[PDB]
């Protein structure tokens, strides 16, 4: 049993028609201080696979470990590691399912919510959630912390159920996405404007795009807002 | 001196090569598989007249479908009986059902080769394992020290027991009945006995899908035996 | 001679005895045969007996719904082996959603094995193996040595006469890698196989035994009235 | 729940209702409180389901292997001592499990309480569970020695009747069971609500209640 | 820990350890069993090679494993103390697990679980010591006589020898000795007893001890006055 | 790995001899002469610095240690063996004893301790005797002065003189002509320089010689003042000057 | 302070039939008053045509599932290939859950199939173990109002047979597989009305002699 | 690998006896004899120090005679080394029934227990025996006088008189010869004594080549003293008994 020192909020995330997109902000906090500005909660796993994390963030940086020796012991007498058998996003997802159930029960858990995004060999969509308590589930959006409450509700306009997917287009999707992100900077008092996206397209592959900044932001309508009540000055 | 587990030139170890030469100096023990149950059939042989050959254990139960006949070192046997039981009896519990007489032997045969520098040599004990279940039927395993078992019609094993085995080459058929079973045992037995076959230098036994495992009487293995006697005066 | 006591000494030539003796129980063994195509991987294996009275010792044994292996030695010690497998492929599935590949397979029995001959007071495996599996990158074929050495092949065979089906092989190895799609047909070249080491003895229903894994083939054992199409 | 067995001239009687609770909520309508361990030897349960179920089958594990060690039937005293053994193993640790085990055997029939901490009584007569309360004092007031089969089966199933009636977490139906020397005997399964009508017109009790 | 395995097969299949722990119960003094129709009585060797002896300290050949239940051996002494005391605790722990005390076919059952453990577990050697353990179950009026030996194999017997010379005394009981009309009294029981040891036994003066053991725990030891007056019958008669 | 040697290297022959132990007493009468002598209100124990090299600096090899202020000791066969038993025998001192009654233990005890350690080095499993035979002098308020020797086997027997090693045999004989119940510590360290010159080939001096005795007790060497039942220890080794003076008068 | 357990919600539902059985669950996952997934299946085939439904903490339900088709697994290589029946599927998994009885899994289990005789058999369980065959149960978080329902529609509780007032019951004539499948539905449309954990799908499993069939029905999404 | 230097320690001969058991003995026989002798009112406890010499520290030294507690003593025969941690077992083992009964050992229980122990080493653990043999003279409220003996195999016996070490079969005879039942410590002092005197390999027996104890009621009132003799009293022993 401990307690989350450094943390990480939201990480959101969605399929479209030929692939999956998450996004996750750059800011690692302590408690109400926006301490560190320049984190990065995406981590890639090969060319077909991105792991995003939320919550603690020497947890995040525990399982960016396990992830980065899995690439390597998966390499390991393998000449067929750059194909065949490359790590999968389902092999990398029920691992560290494994580890996060096998921690909780155990009574020391990871203290942290991941979401994995990827692309499977067979062209299929891979997102899938898990959490502290092991706890896992799948659905056409997915999204942690304030994200759950705010994100999902607008990303589930764009795809309500499974059969909306293949109607959806990676430009619709991003777009989505970012709207959301700009939401959250707007709600979350513990996220930042820099954030983090990444696109795994089972054409294109892996685009992973940095220094991302929420824009076209409404803040006019403040200048007219005076008092709490009865006030006109 | 040597490894326990050692390899001989020919490929074989030689513990395991050295247990079997006890068990040809054990007593015989004969089993019959038929199709209306299994007859497992011992001698008893006493040291002595003064010894209460009642007493003289060599066939056992294991479980209420499974029966169990011995040769060679017989203290080596109980520890193989008490997991035998102890397998059966767990697996019950574990799936509310009888276990497989093929899964209870391979449950003992993985004791076998259990030994090395676990016990310090291997068992100086072959064992006749009969029984029944709802998807093989009536069976008899004979489960030897190396860890291996073969299923059999009919085995004999012990220190007459290729001249038994002979024998039971050219008398097993599959229409056998019981009773057929029964006398063939003591027929056999009384071959290859050294002192004179009676009730109480012999002992019978049988396992059933009705009644179970059962060790016969003194008695009614005595009238066995006068049936038998009287059969081969008929011709 | 003065250096066969024990796994844990090399001899003045640099020969492990004991290893060597262990490879022997292989051949007293019954003869297995293992080949594949592009598509399936088949293994047959003539069955032993003690006597008439007494049934056919089984050979094959399945590891998983995509792997499995035929034996020839020491019966106990497969057992033990495969086992192994069992779990390890099973390992794979429960914690990395993930049918475990057939050479990884063999590296992991290889390093199995080889513990049991550079320590004291063990043995090393008197059994050989030949692991037959369909996993990412199609068919695969395996021979296991109880020394360590683990081998990838097209065919082979292991125990008693095995070099008569292993030269067949050798020279039919440009037909039957094509027998693609087509499983009775790669059964029957197999069993041809095998027939190249028979002597006075032929191929009976309860004698032979043949298994079967490929593309959309499960691992499946056929014994008895199952392998009578085949004789 | 409500379980009771008691000893008498002609073996034991053992009576059990079958509800089963989650609070407030009734889980299960017709549970089986009673293990047949052998065909000579019964357990009773209440308490937590798990820890009755679990143990008591796991008793019958240890009853089996003495029959085939020792080529006889398990005594019910040390059947009796076997299970609360167990209990003692895990003492502290939060089993909850009352149970009589029930008999027959060189003794004549036997009966002993068994419990959570360990405890274990030899006697003619117990009652455990929830409503234990209400079945004591039907039968203090009509056991004797002296009962016939047919008053005693009706004496255990009576009290169950009335503990069912008055205790909230006891009720759905009532087993009976009659041990002999020839082994035990199931006597049914009663349903409380046909029975309570039943009774009533019959035995003329239940005055207070309106049919 | 020390693991060598000591007791192993040979070519012709014996354990030789096994075999050489047989020759030890041989070198031990003579131990005699004989059961009547309502007794058992337990006679014991006691060589005269040691006098100057205390024979009130000095450890007593046959030792009370329970109330009802006696064990008498022939071989190393040293070893059978381990025994006694193993099958000692062994008799308490089952009146606590099971509320009734052993039966004597379980006790010996047991005891020779234990020999037999020690004939294939690594670092031990074989016990240099045969037992005979003798008594009546609770609550049963019949007889009880067992054996046992390094082995590990038991059995039971109507009258039984262990020891030096045992071939000569098993000789005298097995054609002195009738099944179909056992001795029918203590006195018969005990006579036949020192009459079988003093085929082998050389004085009849404090060589011989004897074991009455009766049904119910009614276990009692003769002394040398009383063994000595069977001793004066026995050759009275035999003048003849 | 793990140690498999889990049995005796020393066993009992046919003949009853212990063959380690007797060949560890053969390479103790290979080593180089040692001795002790007790005095009336003293000890002594000496032996020869036999350097392995002119280059070697054999101050920095100490044959003669103190094991506590009031007990030293001095060895004949073989130095490592020596050096690890004086560790042990530093260490059981405070273990099993002054961290139980706030005291150092009398030579007897201590003595019994070390003898205890070279016992099971000749009973226990994958070990060689030690192949040393240990002199150790001291002093306890109640058992006075003494003086003990312990062999390869752990016995251990009492003196009032003895020697070890090479020429022990002569030097026991030397020493029983001159040794009375009435010397004095400076008659006894004579007596010892006379033995010990018997036994030596070489330079004979205080550069070659290690000397030390239990005697009175030596406030200047406690290190602090204040606490008047502390008043030092017994124990101090000669210095090469303290010897050579002695030699003059020899 | 670290709670290892969570509620995911969710509803189970098993009827045993003359000659087939039913399992029928929920597709909705939720934490506290927010939605994971509308669709996270939650009722598995198992294999040896046995279906199992583990409902309360996902994670532990889900670790009891893999662990017990692993079960059937191993029954499968130790014995044979010998079918697992519903009865011995039952007592393995006793063993399973009281394995944990002082860290137990979180779940209301219940299995579904058929005897060795052919006929429909449901066993349930609760999360330390203690279990029965039963004809009718529902699990999780809607299970005391369905119940009820089921003891009146299914087992006809308290109804009697017109004209004779209450002498004569209301006889207990067995459910075809069309029948029990609209009590099934009617029972999860109301689950779905009155309880905020409930909606989103249903799917069903239906095992006969035949094998496993499924079915999916939508359910209301608020 | 290890096996080969392996002595195996804990084996049966073909003829059924444990070699190391028979070889211990048989270096027990060249060790110092010891005698013990039990009277009415006492027991005397007798030994034989190995060639001594005239400068070992005779009244600081204890080679043979050990006191276990107040009530039971030891005369070793064999290895000193091996005896000192067997004695200090034996010590601890009466100290732990002390605190456990609140009684003192009764002698026979504390004897069994390092007999248990020596025999352990025979059966298992692949070690040497102890080459020790004891003599123990004790006294408890039960059977009074007590003379034991052990040796390597873990067997003991109760005694009158006996003997071990050096000419055990000699000294036996002597004792066999002149012992009685009615007899007095004095007298068995005496005999002690004289039976060393005949059976010593040296050429006299004097007081510096012995030990000496004395168990005796001799203590004012019921109880028991144990006397361990000093040099000067052993000399006054010798010359009442009239040996020098
Ligand atoms: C009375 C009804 C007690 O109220 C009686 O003592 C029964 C005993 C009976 C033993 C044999 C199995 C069935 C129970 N006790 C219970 O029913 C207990 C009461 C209880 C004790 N401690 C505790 C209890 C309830 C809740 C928390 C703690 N009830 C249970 O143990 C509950 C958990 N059992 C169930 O819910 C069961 C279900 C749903 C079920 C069970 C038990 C068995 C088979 C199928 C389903
Ligand atoms: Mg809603």
């Amino acid at each position: 049993t401990q307690q989350p020192i450094v943390t990480g909020t939201s990480v959101i995330s969605m399929k479209y028609d030929n692939g999956v997109i998450i996004a996750a902000d750059n800011l690692g906090s302590y408690g109400s201080l926006l301490r560190f500005n320049g984190v990065e909660r995406l981590i890639p796993v090969g060319d077909n696979t991105v792991v995003g994390i939320s919550g603690d963030i020497s947890d995040m940086q525990h399982i960016e470990r396990l992830l980065k020796d899995l690439v390597t012991e998966n390499a390991y007498d393998n000449p067929l590691a750059d194909a065949e058998e490359a790590l999968e996003p389902s092999y990398i997802f029920e691992y560290l399912a494994t580890v996060m159930y096998q921690r909780r029960s155990k009574m020391n858990p990871l203290w942290n919510a991941i979401i994995v995004a990827g692309v499977q060999s067979n062209g299929d969509q891979f997102l899938r959630y898990v959490n502290l308590l092991g706890v896992t589930y799948s659905s056409p959006t997915l999204a942690t912390g304030f994200g759950a409450h705010m994100a999902n509700p607008l990303l589930r306009k764009v795809v309500d159920r499974e059969s909306d997917i293949p109607k959806t287009t990676v430009q619709v999707a991003e777009e989505a996405i970012v709207n959301a992100m700009r939401v959250l900077y707007y709600r979350d008092a513990r996220s930042s404007r820099n954030f983090s996206l990444a696109i795994i397209d089972k054409n294109t592959g892996l685009t992973f795009k940095k220094n991302l900044q929420v824009e076209n932001m409404k803040w006019d309508f403040a200048k007219d807002i005076k008092g709490y009540g009865t006030q006109k000055i | 001196d040597r490894g326990v587990s050692t390899f001989s030139p020919e490929g074989r170890l030689f513990q395991v090569e050295y247990s079997l030469e006890a068990i040809k100096l054990g007593s015989t023990a004969i089993g019959i598989a038929t199709k209306e149950g299994v007859v497992l059939g011992v001698e008893k042989r006493a040291t002595s007249p003064l010894l209460e050959s009642d007493s003289i254990e060599k066939i056992v139960e294991i479980d209420r479908h499974i029966g169990c006949a011995m040769s060679g070192l017989t203290a080596d046997a109980r520890s193989m009986i008490e997991h035998a039981r102890t397998a059966a009896v767990t697996h019950n519990l574990y799936y509310d059902e009888d276990i497989n007489v093929e899964s209870l032997t391979q449950s003992v045969c993985d004791l076998a080769l259990r030994f090395g520098e676990l016990m310090s040599r291997p068992f100086g004990v072959a064992l006749l394992i009969a029984g029944h279940d709802a998807d093989d039927g009536y069976q008899l395993f004979h489960a030897e020290p190396s860890g291996t078992f073969y299923r059999y019609n009919a085995k004999a094993i012990g220190s007459g027991s290729e001249g038994a085995q002979a024998e039971l080459l050219n008398e097993w058929h599959s229409s056998l009945t019981l009773k057929e079973a029964e006398l063939l045992v003591l027929k056999i037995l009384k071959q290859v006995m050294e002192e004179k076959l009676d009730e109480n230098n012999a002992q019978l036994s049988c396992i059933t899908k009705q009644d179970g495992f059962k060790i016969y009487d003194n008695e009614k293995t005595a009238e066995l035996i006068k049936e038998l006697k009287e059969k081969e005066a008929a011709e | 001679n003065n250096y066969d006591g024990d796994t844990v000494t090399f001899s003045p030539t640099g020969r492990l005895f004991q290893v060597e003796y262990a490879l022997e129980a292989i051949k007293q063994g019954s003869v297995t045969v293992g080949l594949r195509s592009n598509t399936h991987a088949v293994l047959v294996a003539l069955k032993r007996n003690a006597d008439e009275l007494s049934s056919y010792q089984k050979k094959i044994i399945k590891c998983d719904e995509h792997m499995g292996l035929s034996l020839a030695g020491l019966a106990p010690d497969a057992r033990v082996l495969s086992n192994y497998l069992r779990q390890q492929c099973n390992y794979s599935s429960l914690v990395f959603n993930r049918k475990l590949a057939v050479e990884r397979a063999g590296h992991l029995l290889c390093d199995k094995a080889q513990k049991n001959t550079q320590s004291y007071g063990g043995r090393p495996y008197g059994v050989g193996l030949l692991i037959i599996g369909y996993d990412k990158s199609g068919a695969h074929l395996l021979e296991f040595q109880p020394s360590g050495n683990v081998t990838e092949l097209y065919g082979t065979a292991i125990g008693a006469r095995s070099q008569g089906a292993k030269t067949y092989l050798e020279r039919t190895l440009d037909t039957f890698i094509k027998i693609d799609g087509n499983p009775d047909e790669l059964i029957k070249a197999g069993v041809e196989a095998i027939s190249q080491s028979l002597r006075d003895e032929s191929l009976t229903v309860d004698n032979l035994s043949i298994a079967i894994v490929g593309k959309d083939t499960p691992f499946t054992i056929y014994d008895g009235e199952a392998v009578a199409k085949y004789i | 729940t409500t379980t009771l067995a008691f000893k008498f001239q002609h073996g034991v009687i053992a009576a059990v209702d079958s509800r089963a609770s989650a609070g407030s909520y009734i889980s299960a309508l017709r549970v089986n409180k009673v293990i047949e361990i052998n065909p000579y030897l019964l357990g009773t349960m209440s308490g937590c389901a798990a820890d009755c179920q679990y143990w008591e089958r796991l008793l019958a594990k240890e009853c089996r292997l003495y029959y085939l060690r020792n080529g006889e039937r398990i005594s019910v005293s040390a059947a009796s001592k076997l299970l609360s053994n167990m209990m003692c193993q895990y003492r502290g640790m939060g089993l909850s499990m009352g149970s009589m085990i029930c008999g027959w055997d060189k003794k004549g029939p036997g009966l002993y309480y068994v419990d959570e901490h360990g405890t274990r009584l030899s006697g003619n007569m117990f009652s455990t569970g929830s409503g234990n309360t209400y079945a004591y004092g039907v039968l203090d007031s009509n056991y004797k020695w002296d009962l016939s089969v047919e008053d005693a089966l009706y004496l255990g199933k009576r009290s169950i009747l009335a503990a069912a009636h008055r205790d909230a977490y006891s009720g759905g139906s009532v087993n009976l069971y009659h041990v002999t020397e020839d082994g035990w005997i199931y006597h049914g399964n009663h349903d409380v609500g046909e029975l309570f009508w039943k009774v009533k017109e019959e035995e003329g009790s239940f005055n207070n209640v309106i049919g | 820990g020390y693991d060598r395995a000591l007791s192993i097969f040979s070519p012709d299949g014996h354990i030789f350890q096994v075999e050489y722990a047989l020759e030890a119960v041989k070198r031990g003094t003579c131990a005699v069993g004989v059961k009547g129709k309502n007794c058992v009585v337990l006679g014991c060797e006691r060589r005269s090679t040691l006098k100057l002896q205390d024979t009130r300290i000095t450890p007593s050949k046959v030792s009370k494993i329970d109330s009802h239940v006696v064990l008498s051996f022939s071989g190393l002494n040293a070893d059978s103390r381990i025994l006694i005391e193993k099958a000692r605790v062994e008799a308490q722990s089952h009146r606590l697990t099971l509320e009734d005390p052993v039966t004597v076919e379980y006790l010996t059952r047991y005891v020779a679980g234990v020999q037999q453990r020690y004939t294939q577990s690594g670092g031990v050697r074989p016990f240099g010591v045969s037992t005979l353990i003798a008594g009546f179950d609770p609550r049963d009026d019949e007889p009880k006589l067992y054996q046992t030996e390094p082995s590990g194999i038991y059995s039971s017997w109507s009258a039984q020898t262990i020891g030096r010379n045992s071939k000569t005394v098993r000789e005298f009981l097995e054609k002195n000795y009738d099944r179909k009309e056992p001795p029918a009294t203590v006195e018969e029981c005990v006579k036949l007893t020192v009459r079988s040891l003093l085929e082998v036994v050389q004085t009849g003066a404090k060589n011989i001890e004897i074991t009455v053991v009766k049904p119910d725990s009614d276990i009692v030891a003769l002394s040398s006055e009383e063994i000595n007056q069977y001793v004066t019958q026995i050759e009275q008669e035999k003048q003849e | 790995m793990t140690d498999r040697y889990s049995f005796s290297l020393t066993t009992f022959s046919p003949s009853g001899k212990l063959g380690q132990i007797d060949y560890a007493l053969t390479a103790v009468k290979q080593g180089v002469t040692s001795l002790g002598i007790k005095a009336t209100n003293g000890v002594v124990i000496a032996t020869e610095k036999k350097s392995s090299s002119p280059l070697a600096m054999s101050e920095t090899l100490s044959k003669v240690s103190l094991l506590t202020p009031d007990i030293g000791a001095v060895y004949s066969g073989m130095g490592p063996d020596y050096r690890v038993l004086v560790d042990k025998s530093r260490k059981v001192a405070h273990t099993s004893y002054k961290r139980i009654y706030g005291e150092y233990p009398p030579t007897k005890l201590l003595v019994s301790e070390v003898a205890k350690i070279m016992q099971e080095a000749t009973q226990s499993g994958g070990v060689r005797p030690f192949g040393v035979s240990l002199l150790i002098a001291g002093h306890d308020e109640f058992n006075g002065f003494s003086l003990y020797q312990v062999d390869p086997s752990g016995s251990y027997f009492p003196w009032k003189a003895t020697a070890i090693g090479k020429g022990s045999v002569a030097a026991k004989t030397f020493l029983e002509k001159r040794w009375n119940d009435e010397l004095e510590l400076e008659d006894a360290i004579h007596i010892a320089l006379l033995t010990l010159k018997e036994s030596v080939e070489g330079e004979f001096n205080g550069d070659t010689i290690e000397l030390a005795i239990i005697g009175d007790e030596n406030p200047d060497l406690l290190g602090y003042t204040g606490i008047p039942t502390d008043k030092g220890p017994r124990f101090r080794k000669l210095t090469s000057q303290e010897i050579n003076d002695r030699l003059e008068a020899l | 302070q670290f709670n290892p357990y969570g509620d995911n919600g969710g509803t189970i539902l098993g009827i045993a039939g003359e000659d087939f059985a039913v399992l029928a669950g929920d597709t909705r996952n939720i934490t506290d008053y927010s939605i994971n997934s509308r669709y996270e299946p939650k009722v598995f085939d198992c294999g040896d045509n046995i279906v199992m439904s583990a409902n309360g903490f996902a994670a532990d339900g889900d670790a009891l599932v893999k662990r017990f088709k692993n079960s059937v697994k191993w029954y499968h290589f130790d014995h044979n290939d010998k079918k697992l029946s519903i009865n011995s599927a039952a007592r393995n998994i006793q063993h399973l859950l009281y394995s944990r009885r002082f860290f137990p899994y979180y779940v209301y289990n219940i299995i579904a199939g058929l005897d060795e005789d052919g006929k429909g058999a449901v066993y349930s369980f609760d999360p330390v173990g203690s279990y029965q065959r039963e004809q009718c149960r529902a699990g999780g978080a809607a299970a005391s109002l369905i119940m009820p329902f089921l003891d009146n529609q299914v087992n006809f509780k308290n109804q009697y047979e017109p004209g004779t007032n209450g002498k004569v019951k209301k006889p207990l004539k067995y459910l075809s597989v069309e029948e029990v499948i609209k009590l099934v539905r009617d029972s999860f449309t109301s689950a779905t009305e009155r309880h905020i954990q409930v909606g989103d799908g249903l799917e069903i499993l239906i095992v006969t002699k035949d094998g496993v069939r499924k079915e999916f029905y939508e359910l209301k999404r608020d | 690998g290890s096996r080969r230097y392996d002595s195996r320690t804990t084996i049966f001969s073909p003829e059924g006896r444990l070699y190391q058991v028979e070889y211990a003995l048989e270096s027990i026989s060249h060790a110092g004899t010891a005698i013990g002798i039990m009277a009415s009112d006492g027991i005397v406890l007798a030994a034989e120090r190995k060639v001594t010499s005239t400068l070992l520290e005779q009244d600081t030294s204890t080679e043979k005679l050990y006191k276990l507690n107040d009530k039971i003593a030891v005369a070793v025969a064999g290895l000193t080394a091996d005896a000192e941690i067997l004695i200090n077992t034996a010590r601890i083992h009466a100290q732990n029934y002390l605190k456990t009964y609140n009684e003192d050992i009764p002698v026979e229980i504390l004897v069994r227990r390092l007999s248990d122990i020596k025999q352990g080493y025979t059966q298992h653990g692949g070690l040497r025996p102890f080459g020790v043999s004891f003599i123990y003279a004790g006294y408890d409220d039960r059977y009074g006088y007590q003379l034991y003996t052990s040796n390597p195999s873990g067997n003991y016996t109760g005694w009158k008189a006996i003997s071990v070490g050096a000419n055990t079969s000699a000294a036996q005879t002597l004792l066999q010869m002149d012992y009685k039942d009615d007899m007095k410590v004095d007298d068995a002092i005496e005999l002690a004594l004289k039976t060393l005197s005949k059976t010593t390999d040296s050429s006299a027996l004097t007081y510096d080549r012995l030990e000496f104890a004395t168990i005796r009621k001799g203590a004012n009132d019921g109880e028991v003293y144990q006397k361990i003799f000093k040099p000067q009293e052993i000399k006054d022993i010798l010359v009442k008994t009239g040996i020098t």
